[PDB]
RNA sequence: GAGUUGAAAAUAAGCAGAGAUCCGGAGAUUCCCGAAUAGGUCAACCUUUCGAACUUCUGCUGAAUCCAUGGGCAGGCAAGAGACAACCUGGCGAACUGAAACAUCUUAGUAGCCAGAGGAAAAGAAAGCAAAAGCGAUUCCCGUAGUAGCGGCGAGCGAA
RNA sequence: AUCCCGUGUGAAUCAGCAAGGACCACCUUGCAAGGCUAAAUACUCCUGGGUGACCGAUAGCGAAGUAGUACCGUGAGGGA
RNA sequence: AAGCGAGUCUUCAUAGGGCAAUUGUCACUGCUUAUGGACCCGAACCUGGGUGAUCUAUCCAUGACCAGGAUGAAGCUUGGGUGAAACUAAGUGGAGGUCCGAACCGACUGAUGUUGAAGAAUCAGCGGAUGAGUUGUGGUUAGGGGUGAAAUGCCACUCG
RNA sequence: CAGGGCCUAAGAUCAGGCCGAAAGGCGUAGUCGAUGGACAACAGGUGAAUAUUCCUGUACUACCCCUUGUUGGUCCCGAGG
RNA sequence: CAGUGCCGGAAGGUCAAGGAAGUUGGUGACCUGAUGACAGGGGAGCCGGCGACCGAAGCCCCGGUGAACGGCGGCCGUAACUAUAACGGUCCUAAGGUAGCGAAAUUCCUUGUCGGGUAAGUUCCGACCCGCACGAAAGGCGUAACGAUCUGGGCACUGUC
RNA sequence: UUACUGUUCCCUGGGAUUGGCUUUGGGCUUUUCCUGCGCAGCUUAGGUGGAAGGCGAAGAAGGCCCCCUUCCGGGGGGGCCCGAGCCAUCAGUGAGAUACCACUCUGGAAGAGCUAGAAUUCUAACCUUGUGUCAGGACCUACGGGCCAAGGGACAUUCU
């Protein structure tokens, strides 16, 4: 019936599986909120920290 | 209560309606379900009984801010 | 300004033309129960370290946890609790009835129940009506009008 | 159609958005997703005045004396 | 219905047909009609919110009672019988959803009593009476229910 | 002597805690709750109405004072009962 | 083991919500006709209608299961006198009642017929089976003991008479 | 009650809570091909356009061979060999070259995207448990709270 968004996040610390700790691979908003989040893994793509920093 | 704190949701009062226009009540109501969301103002875990709504907020918006719209974080 | 200690007579003693009784404004006391409140309670009682218990506010100390939170201690004329006929608002919310039965509908979002609050409450300052002409928040009354409609186009319901 | 909600998706800022009874185009009107406000207004457990083609002890309040009393019920309550 | 208008609709047609070509109003009183309890009395009922498990139907907690008298199951120990068994006299014992029968519990028959002494009893017998017993006190389940060794029984002389 | 100043059972109320339109429902600590557990008085007389209660005899509980010792004691905790 | 219930099964058929290729409609900048008082076509955007195809369980289907629901038949004929049917054929079902019982708490006719009991017995007991309309866990057939159970008879006993 | 209309328990699908890896794998594409018996014919007429020039020796006609749809009539190249041609208007012919290509078809592949479904597991969501550990004046081996551990696990749970 329908899909839900993929969020965008920033990353902090090497993947496993695709990035090293700086890439831009967006994957999916429950894989940020269960597991990328809370371990300080990821972070979400904002203009007011991307962009100037 | 089935309310959630963040986002004032209650209970709709709908009627369900048949073939033959028979009405009863049913009481409808949120999926404010139990989660345990992480805080980084505290850089913690805290266990919550939110809608998905309050859900969309929290990780749209952010829990301060939606926290400090209801006026209660602890 | 002339007699008083209620109804309510009698008796015993008073109180009073340096003004009693009484009336009015502001104060004081208000045992015990009852929100009842130190704790219990089988209301008007018991036990008491004689205490506004609990929630809220303020202040100190500050667990698992660093900041926190919880707790504890303390202060406080100390904010709330409880009551209220009807109206008002919010929520749950019928059925007998009418349809000459009855299920859509009506009775009816009425009664009832709970919560809240004031002398009024709700609403209320146009993301509005209207129609090429115009009005300027909300509420209430007369009217349009029993009109346009809605409805097993039945019973009925009925605006703007 | 307008208005408000349940699940899910999910915009635009004035060069716009919403309404004008599906909807589209043009025009007109207004600026939602933030709050607060007296008056006119409805009622009587009452209070203070004035009335009554209202009653007069089977009436008028249930109640003109102990009246929600005696009495009945375990109680809710009924009730002279 | 746009629209036309002393006309208009139907039509190829005014040929014909339908309907018009005009008419007071506001009150009071009276009779009827419509919505309300609607001429008065009367249901069985339905729904909502409460009150009740002192009666009674379960169950729980904690206590108490069951006179007196009969029978003698299991076991045990002696002694019979073989190298041990199987089984039996004889005592001892006191089991029972045992028997008779009081308190107690219950109500099978009959008579009385039917404005009864009594809204369910008296009298004469009757069934159980160590149990699936009886009872006191404090409780428990509450009506779109409870409880029921199950009768639609009982839930305060009320229960489809 | 019988209850309370002691204790708990069934059960109730339940701080916090979970749940739920409201009212409230579930539930822990805690607190109530005797029909139970703990605790010390009997005989004679008096008497219009009172008697384990008043009088007299003998007792028994629970604390204080008076004499010997001790420096720790009370409560919570561990156990028997 | 037919129908119903229950269990199991997956091949196929039917199949909702929803997704979706495609098709189609309205409006519409613009281009054309137009002795009419207007009309025809139409890009994008927006709003829709139908919709090939996917789409689970259920249901149809298949197989099992009587201490699951329940049901367990008619028609005639023929054996050495009268009979009666061991036996036979036929129709229809899923199958046509097995043991035992049987005028029964079940039997209408019926007070069936016989035997017992009685002077006399629509009641009782023992039999036959023509069981209107018994029957095997809605159990069937029995029996010691028991019953304020129903019912038949007898002794003793008496105002029941 | 297999009367009607429904409701509820329950089951089953789309969404959400809801994530990570790889396979099996049905439909769309990211370029190229083997590929086509109306006709008289060097030939089994793939509907159109570019058309005197391409494949070539970085080794072409024709002989050695593996494979396939098959109307086994006729073809493709992997290896070696061979040694200077396959032609091009030809006449047939609505429409022409097996000299060449931008496209693309009834059938599939090469490595990749997208979407199913189903399966494998991991833990980080979510569920359950712990007389495992810590905690305040003291306990929580009394519910519970923090931490840790184990079992499941994107299933289950809850909602529409």
């Amino acid at each position: 019936k329908k899909v839900k968004k993929i969020r965008k996040i920033i990353l902090k610390e090497d993947i496993p599986d695709l990035g090293k700790k700086g890439q831009l691979l967006d994957v999916r908003a429950g894989f940020l909120r269960n597991f990328l989040l809370p371990l300080g893994k990821a972070e979400v793509v904002t203009p007011l920290l991307l962009k100037e920093m | 209560r089935r309310i959630c704190p963040f986002t004032g949701k209650k209970s709709n009062k709908a009627n369900r309606v048949s073939h033959s226009n028979h009405k009863t009540k049913r009481l409808q109501f949120v999926n404010l379900q139990y989660k345990r969301v992480w805080w980084e103002a505290g850089k913690r875990f805290v266990k919550l009984r939110l809608s998905t709504k309050a859900l969309k907020t929290i990780e749209k918006n952010g829990l301060d801010a939606v926290a400090k719209k209801a006026g209660i974080d602890l």
